[PDB]
């Protein structure tokens, strides 16, 4: 249940003493990794095109967030603030009023997109699907306000990648 | 269902707009301020009421695990439909 | 002296006669729980939710209602008494609706939290659930009453404090609503009351209603100044903003009641 | 895999290993990018009789520290536990 | 009320570890303001230093001043060894931080702090 | 060109990591311990779920003790080649940093496969993992390993039998092993000094009494033995690995008792109970019963430890991270003496050191 | 037979070792002498000294030593023979089978709070 | 001896590394919480509180939030005893104000009385 | 598609030249990718 | 209770405890306590006297052999007069266990270094310093590890808040990274997460 890496002594034959003398004046080990090195010059490289190819990612990857819709236009957040509650971070600011017809809905979720880990339990936490954390990773910003989001700009995220964020929730909705 | 402010700016569906004397407006001078034109207190009336012959009808959101809680709704009151508390949808006892 | 011998899981304590199994087990530290016993209501024992077991004793009782007699071992932690309180938080959760991210309850609920602390973890309830018609019973106590679990604290509190014996049990069985059976206004002056002591969700604050959430709250205790007496009272503050008025229990002054003024 | 059979035998022969058999890209031989949806399994607690959550309750059964000396014959010496075995050198490589 | 020392027995012998730790800073100060680069003068640094001694002069426990000394010595410690950058130095003159208000009208002024 | 006195200045990531960590619930400091050894996400996230399962009286179901031994090695595959390969960067052969990182790229797929990030995947958590296997996973799992061996091959082609890197890891960094116990060493720290010692062998945890693995044992203590210990480390890792991928039971992957691990989305929307314990556990947490624990496991850098304090909150009390490389970068002034300033560059590439868990 | 390494960095092969752990058990007991027989220390490694004092005088052999020693190699098993010796005379100088210097707070260790 | 005798009041605001406003300027407040009435849950009014006097928190301009300039607008210790967190307070030149522990009183309660031959404690209902 | 490329290689996309008012014969972007194609692209599916 | 409940390793803690009653005995000029956990962990309450003795003889005692310091750590509890509680985490290879040794202190009274038994404990009690304020006698280097070289206070005091006093930020005009006053954009929401109910029975406080 244990090995000795490096526990063994050479041969002292003149045979095995030659072999050693030869591999330091002719440098045998040397051309072994110049072999190695210009059997990698050989290979195909493992460079993607970029961005005209893109790294391979499955459906749990966790980018961008968004808020989503029931399929009537209904927005699904019904303001129970849990995923503030669970934000490791605090990255998630919540408030919320009645609407005009009566229905728990949001009037603040702003996510702080700097603050946020990036860690899905939002998505996990939230008892109706309504924020997910989706494909997009290619937002980088220019100011810092940016990605200060607020309920408008989570809301057109979830409008703009609804196509996506509802398939890859289709194909693993079973594991959750 | 987005409307205008006399300053020009857009109104959010909460009802957020700058005032013509707030400071605050100048952020979106040369910019643009980001509203949601999809408002979902206007989508949900646009759904017709579901005419249902129970008493207690359950709604979930369609899709079973990817719609809400499964809430059940009376439909006793005949004056006012029965509305779910997650999602919007409306019902009534057809009888 | 005229104190009896109690035990409560065999700690001894001298209690007085008409002293409840409820009230020895509170003088060791222990607290029963309940849902519609209530220290400053009259004692209704239809919730069965304190059924703790007496041991040399075959049946659970009523902790609440059952005066302690001499000798007896209550027996708080036993298997029993916690086999009545998972059989009977699953009756509790059978009926009651999947409302909890919807609920202003929510966190700060007490059939959440005796349902973590004393129910079981999953259902068996393979079934339909009931749903109650709301009952408009005034601007500022929000009525959802298929939340409701008939523990008829309402019914005593406007009985025997406020003093308006205008709600009360319509109904008879599963379909038993608690309500005004008529499209009534209950407008008391300490009618927000019901909304502290309602354990669940189903009388909420209307003015409240959707806007905060209790852990996020920050509690500051102070005082009323809307009348004379003192009333002393958390204001519940979050980021900077009054979000709600509850009261502080003091014996002396607002037991741990406030008026709807300053509600 | 798209190395003519000159290229692919230099590889080989600098490499001193088939590097074929063992490519470091991957072809279709990896898993489908889309799968058949899954049926998890549940647990043993999905029962309907004889799951009594006081029967299988793992947070109440922690108990206190029991306190073995506190402040308020000829026996034997004993260790914290009895000493570790002696490990016993690889069957499979030892390098010996 | 019978405690263990750190190092001193009595306020005496505090004192004069106090004195001592003085000595020590007074010596470093032109050499702090020289090869840091600083932009005050050795008598403006030696103002600091001595006002950094009178802020703990009400303290009569042994200990205190003792724990006073031994935080001292590392203070001097990383600013003769040249662990702390010429910030660190700096930040004993609160340099762009604004005049605050004193007195009770200007303190009304601006704000709600007493 | 002698070091005569070698003293590391640290804080410089300092963040106040365990002092963040008291005031978060038990699955909210939970992340935190990806971004501690951030080249060994998985295992941190194992320790600390060890830790507070150990605290809650609960264990994790076999089908994830099994994906925890799994990713366990595959954490330790990242952490090996990360360690060798920037050890080889830094005294100056540059390529097989290049080489093994496509590898270690597949790993982090593997990580994105399983949980949706490629480094702090927050997967493995108090009570089990927090989610399956997707299907495809463990084929392709298997087609990795089947091929890293080759890798492994001319990774030690281009560095084990060079003079040149023996040169400059033959006689460097020698400790012995009684000052590899003394000054709190752990791991290959120890076993390049000859030291039988592994927690996965001696304190085993999760399912490590069950897979079947050797343990390297170096020889004089040296640069280049502890190089050789990772080597083999990876190796048996990759037989560890074809023991998980052979051996793996169907079942949960949580902990069934729903007080700790939160149900199911499907039954969350449909049970009342469930709901109740998928909201609590979401806001509140779980509660711990009060106690302190020191549960340490084999971290790829070595003994990786948390001393958590519980008060029967639902939030850490005190939460002490042991870690490896806060003892090894303190025996780095002793390891350095009667050497070159070239050799302390080696020295800090065979104690294998990350600052995240030097500073916390 | 002439051990070739201990196996361990540092740790010099012991040329006689009975010879050694002979002195060595021997010296301990003649520090723990000197410490009174109601402490317990004297009388627990007085104890596993003599059995340790038995087990080498009654095994030639050095390889069955080590099995039946159970404490490793037996150079290590040396070093731990001078470490209790280290410690006895540290225990004669702090004298720890006194009784106890003070009393803790009276909610020093109770947890929790 | 290796004892000193020290008849000092114990002190140690030049050690903690406090500022002066944050000291001499701030009240605490020792305190039993409250039970809150939306539950009967007691488990929360067990242990002594220490906090401090909320300063102001205003507006972010960008985003709304609740910007803060206390940096002890948070802080809230936890005690066995009051006399604890008392000699806390002293120790560390908090100014404190003690609010004692108020306990509900005994009531006396009867089933019977509910059902009454002469008594206005009759229930109309049940 | 060239499924005789290696995995990462075998699907790409050549982006247009102007999409939305700007030109992007050289200012291409990777997030001119729709979405209905993004699961593709990023091989989330093996469905276009 | 098999499939979710830890399985209680029985053997062990008959082991510990009688290990504990040996240490207990050996040295009841220091010891205080001596508890084993539910878990089958030893802890060691000491007088803050005996370090060295208690530590020498954990690791240099022949039926201990606690060789490896595996973590040198305090613990702030406020409530108790001597607050700071701390707690050495003992490793044994010999029999393959480990222990724990628990002492206290309050802020003034120092603890004896223990580099002289460990060498390990050099940069952990000097982390003691940086961030809980206890000071080491005759220490070798004692000063700070982790904070900011002109740092005041000790971060890990539970009377220390979450963000600090100062915060960092270049100024412009004085060329220089300056510390000023805490000013946050957004507050740290504080979560009253406690439940109102108890928990576990079996951990309850007796009453006054
Ligand atoms: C040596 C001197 C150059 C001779 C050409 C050469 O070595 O071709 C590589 C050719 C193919 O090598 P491979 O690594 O197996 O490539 C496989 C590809 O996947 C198969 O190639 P592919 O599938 O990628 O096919 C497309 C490729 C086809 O590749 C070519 O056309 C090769 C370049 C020819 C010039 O064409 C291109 O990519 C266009 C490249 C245009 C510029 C090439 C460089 C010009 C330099 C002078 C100006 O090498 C051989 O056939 C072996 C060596 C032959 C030596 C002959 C004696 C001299
Ligand atoms: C560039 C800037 C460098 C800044 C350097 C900052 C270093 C600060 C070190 C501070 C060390 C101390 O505070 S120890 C002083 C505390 N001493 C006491 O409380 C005892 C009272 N001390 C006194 O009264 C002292 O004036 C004397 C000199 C000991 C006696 O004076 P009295 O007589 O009248
Ligand atoms: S991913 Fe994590 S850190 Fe980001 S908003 Fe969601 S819960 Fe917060
Ligand atoms: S958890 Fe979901 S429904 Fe609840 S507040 Fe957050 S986004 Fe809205
Ligand atoms: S009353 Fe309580 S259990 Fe019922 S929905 Fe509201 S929070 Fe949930
Ligand atoms: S509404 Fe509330 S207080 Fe009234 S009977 Fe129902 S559960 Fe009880
Ligand atoms: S509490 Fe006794 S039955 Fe409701
Ligand atoms: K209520
Ligand atoms: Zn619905």
């Amino acid at each position: 249940t244990y090995k000795y890496v490096n526990l063994r002594e050479p041969s002292m034959d003149m045979k095995s003493v030659t072999d050693r003398a030869a591999q330091t004046l002719l440098w045998t080990e040397l051309i072994r990794g110049l072999g190695m090195t210009l059997s990698y010059l050989f290979r195909e490289p493992a460079t993607i095109n970029y961005p005209f190819e893109k790294g391979p990612l499955s459906p749990r990857f966790r980018g961008e967030h968004a808020l989503r819709r029931y399929p009537s236009g209904e927005e699904r957040c019904i303001a129970c603030k849990l995923c503030e509650a669970v934000c490791p971070a605090q990255a998630i600011t919540i408030e919320a009023e009645p609407r005009a017809d009566g229905s728990r809905r949001t009037t603040r979720y702003d996510i702080d997109m700097t603050k946020c880990i990036y860690c899905g339990f939002c998505q996990e936490a939230c008892p109706v699907d309504a924020i997910v954390e989706g494909p997009n990773f290619e937002f980088s910003t220019e100011t810092h306000e940016e990605l200060l989001y607020n309920k408008e700009k989570l809301l057109n995220n979830g409008d703009k990648w609804e196509a996506e964020i509802a398939a890859n929730i289709q194909a693993d909705y079973l594991y959750r | 269902g987005v409307r205008t402010s006399p300053t020009g700016e857009k109104v959010t569906h909460t009802g957020q707009v700058y005032d013509d004397e707030d400071y605050r407006r100048v952020r979106f001078v040369g910019r643009q301020k980001e509203v949601n034109e999809n408002f979902a207190i206007d989508l949900i009336a646009e759904q017709p009421v579901s005419q249902v012959g129970s008493r207690v009808i359950s709604c979930d959101g369609g899709g079973g695990a990817l719609g809400h809680p499964r809430v059940y709704i009376n439909l006793d009151k005949e004056t006012k439909t029965g509305t779910c508390g997650y999602c919007g949808l409306q019902f009534r006892q057809q009888h | 002296s005229n104190l009896i011998e109690v035990f409560v899981d065999g700690q001894s304590v001298m209690v007085e006669p008409g002293t409840t199994v409820l009230q020895a087990c509170e003088k060791v530290g222990m607290q029963i729980p309940r849902f519609c016993y209530h220290e400053r209501l009259s004692v209704a024992g239809n919730c069965r939710m304190c059924l703790v077991e007496i041991e040399k004793a075959p049946k659970v009782v009523a902790a609440c209602a059952m005066p302690v007699m001499k000798g007896w071992n209550i027996l708080t932690n036993s298997e029993k008494t916690k086999k009545a309180r998972e059989g009977v938080m699953e009756f509790l959760l059978a009926n009651h609706p999947l409302d909890c991210p919807i609920c202003d309850q929510g966190g700060e609920c007490d059939l959440q939290d005796q349902s973590m602390m004393f129910g079981s973890d999953r259902s068996r309830f393979l079934e339909g659930k009931r749903a109650v018609e709301d009952k408009n019973i005034g601007p500022l106590v929000k009525t959802i009453m298929t939340r409701c679990i008939q523990c008829t604290r309402c019914i005593r509190f406007a009985s025997e404090i406020a003093g308006v014996d205008d709600l009360g049990t319509t109904g008879r069985g599963n379909d038993m609503q608690v309500g005004t059976y008529i499209e009534k206004m209950f407008m008391s002056e300490l009618s927000g009351n019901i909304i502290d002591i309602c354990p669940v969700g189903a009388l909420t604050s209307k003015p409240y209603a959707f806007t905060a959430r209790p852990w996020e709250t920050r509690k500051t205790e102070s005082i009323d100044v809307m009348d004379a007496v003192g009333s002393n009272i958390v204001v519940s503050t979050r980021t900077g903003e009054v979000m709600r008025i509850l009261p502080r229990m003091h014996e002396d002054i607002n037991e741990e009641w406030i008026s709807d003024k300053t509600r | 895999a798209s190395a003519t059979r000159l290229i692919q035998g230099l590889r080989n022969w600098a490499s001193g290993r088939d590097l074929q058999a063992k490519l470091q890209l991957r072809y279709q031989e990896i898993s489908k990018r889309t799968q058949p949806p899954p049926k998890l399994p549940v647990g043993p607690s999905h029962r309907l009789s004889n799951n009594y959550y006081c029967a299988r309750d793992g947070r109440r059964e922690a108990m206190p520290p029991s306190i073995v000396m506190s402040s308020q014959s000829e026996k034997k010496a004993v260790s914290p536990a009895p000493p570790i075995k002696r490990w016993e050198l690889s069957q499979d490589e030892p390098y010996l | 009320t019978s405690v263990k020392p750190i190092f001193s027995r009595d306020m005496n012998e505090a004192k004069r570890r106090v004195r001592e730790l003085y000595r020590a800073w007074y010596r470093e100060v032109p050499n702090t303001v020289h090869l840091f680069q600083l932009d005050i003068s050795v008598k403006q640094g030696r103002d600091k230093v001595r006002e950094m001694f009178k802020k703990n002069a009400h303290v009569t426990d042994p200990r205190v001043v003792d724990l006073l000394v031994i935080k001292g010595k590392m203070e001097l410690e990383e600013t003769i060894n040249v662990w702390k950058q010429r910030t660190h130095v700096m930040r004993f003159f609160h340099e762009t931080e604004a005049p605050r208000p004193k007195d009770f009208l200007s303190k009304f002024y601006v704000g709600h702090d007493p | 060109e002698m070091v005569r006195k070698c003293d590391p200045h640290i804080g410089l990531l300092h963040r106040g990591t365990e002092k963040l960590i008291e005031y978060k619930t038990y699955l909210q400091a939970l992340p935190y311990f990806d971004r501690l050894d951030y080249v060994s996400m998985m295992c941190n996230e194992q320790a600390y779920s060890l830790a507070v399962e150990k605290l809650l009286n609960i264990q994790p179901p076999p089908r994830a003790q099994w994906i925890r031994v799994l990713f366990g090695e595959i954490t330790r595959l990242l952490n090996h080649i990360m360690a060798v390969t920037t050890h080889a960067l830094d005294i100056g052969a540059m390529t097989p940093f290049f080489w093994m990182f496509e590898e270690r790229e597949k790993m982090f797929e593997f990580y994105e496969r399983v949980s949706g990030a490629r480094m702090h995947a927050a997967y493995v958590r108090p009570g089990g993992v927090h989610q399956d296997l997707p299907l495809g996973l463990m084929d392709d799992i298997y087609e990795f390993s089947k091929n890293f061996s080759l890798r492994i091959d001319e990774l030690e082609e281009m560095l084990t039998n060079n003079r040149i890197w023996r040169n400059r890891t033959v006689d460097i960094g020698v400790v012995t092993a009684e000052d590899a116990l003394n000054y709190g060493f752990s791991g290959v720290m120890l076993r390049g000094s000859g030291i039988q010692w592994d927690l996965r062998k001696t304190q085993p945890y999760d399912v490590y009494d069950q897979v079947e693995f050797d343990v390297p044992i170096g020889s004089r203590g040296d640069c280049y033995d502890r190089y050789l210990c990772r080597v083999e480390e990876m190796r048996q890792s990759i037989r560890i690995i074809s023991q998980c991928l052979n051996k793996m039971p169907p079942g949960e992957i949580k902990v069934d008792d729903a007080k700790v691990s939160p149900p199911k989305r499907a039954e969350m929307k449909t049970s009342m109970e469930s709901l109740i314990h998928h909201f609590k556990l979401y806001t509140e947490g779980y509660q711990v019963p009060p106690g302190a624990t020191y549960t340490a496991i084999e971290a790829p850098k070595g003994e990786f430890g948390v001393y958590l304090v519980s008060d029967g909150s639902s939030r850490p009390y005190r939460c002490k991270i042991k870690a490896p490389g806060f003892a090894h970068l303190a025996g780095l002034d002793k390891m350095s003496k009667g050497h070159m300033l070239a050799d302390v560059v080696a020295i800090i590439g065979t104690q294998d050191i990350v600052f995240g868990e030097v500073d916390r | 037979l002439l051990k070739k390494t201990t196996g361990l960095v540092g740790l010099a092969v012991c040329e006689t070792p009975h010879e050694r752990l002979k002195i060595l058990y021997t010296k301990i007991l003649d520090v723990l002498g000197h410490i009174p027989k109601n402490a317990a220390y004297r009388k627990y490694t007085e104890q596993i000294t003599n059995e340790k004092l038995s087990i080498v005088k009654a095994e030639p052999d050095v390889k069955k030593l080590e099995e039946q020693l159970q404490g490793g190699q037996i150079e290590e098993v040396i070093l731990q023979a001078e470490n209790e010796l280290s410690l006895a005379r540290k225990m004669i100088q702090w004298k720890p089978w006194e009784p106890l210097v003070e009393e803790p707070p009276a909610s020093q260790w109770k947890w929790p709070i | 001896t290796q004892l000193i005798t020290v008849d000092e009041k114990l002190d140690i605001t030049t050690l903690t590394g406090v500022p002066e406003e944050h000291i001499k300027t701030r009240k605490a407040r020792i305190f039993v919480p409250a039970r809150n009435n939306m539950q009967s849950g007691v488990n929360n009014t067990k242990k002594w509180k220490m906090e401090f006097d909320t300063r102001e928190r205003w507006e972010n301009p960008l985003m709304g939030w609740a910007s803060t300039a206390d940096p002890l607008s948070n802080l809230v210790l936890t005690f066995s005893t009051k006399e604890d967190a008392i000699a806390f307070a002293e120790k560390n030149g908090w100014s404190y104000d003690v609010e004692e522990r108020k306990v509900p009183k005994p009531k006396s309660k009867s089933y019977g009385a509910n059902f009454s031959w002469n008594k206005r404690t009759r229930v109309s209902t049940k | 598609e060239d499924n005789k490329q290696f995995f990462g290689r075998h699907r790409w996309v050549i982006y247009t030249t102007e999409m939305n008012g700007k030109n992007t014969f050289w200012d291409v972007d990777g997030s001119m990718v729709p979405p209905e194609w993004h699961r593709w692209l990023h091989c989330m599916t093996d469905d276009p | 209770t098999r499939p979710t409940v830890r399985p209680r390793n029985d053997v062990a803690h008959k082991q510990l405890s009688a290990f504990g009653e040996y240490v207990a005995e050996i040295l009841p000029k220091y010891v205080q306590q001596v508890q084993v956990s539910c878990f089958s962990e030893l802890e060691i309450c000491i007088h803050p006297d005996g370090v060295i003795p208690v530590l020498t003889f954990l690791r240099d005692h022949s039926n201990a052999q606690f060789k490896s310091l595996a973590d040198l750590t305090a613990v702030d509890i406020p409530t108790r007069q001597n607050r700071f509680e701390i707690v050495y985490n003992l490793l044994s290879l010999r029999f393959n266990s480990r222990i724990r040794v628990k002492t206290y202190t309050d802020e003034l009274t120092p603890v004896e270094s223990s580099v002289s038994v460990y060498k390990a404990a050099n940069w952990y009690e000097r982390e003691i310093w940086d961030m809980f304020g206890v000071f080491f006698a005759n220490h070798p280097d004692l000063r700070r590890i982790l904070t900011d070289y002109g740092f005041e206070g000790h971060p890990f005091r539970k009377d220390f808040p979450l963000s600090g006093y100062v915060e960092l930020r270049y100024d412009d005009e004085v060329k220089r990274v300056v510390a000023e006053p805490v000013e946050l954009a957004q507050e740290f929401r504080k979560f009253d997460l406690n439940s109102p109910w108890e928990a576990f029975p079996a951990y309850r406080q007796p009453p006054e």
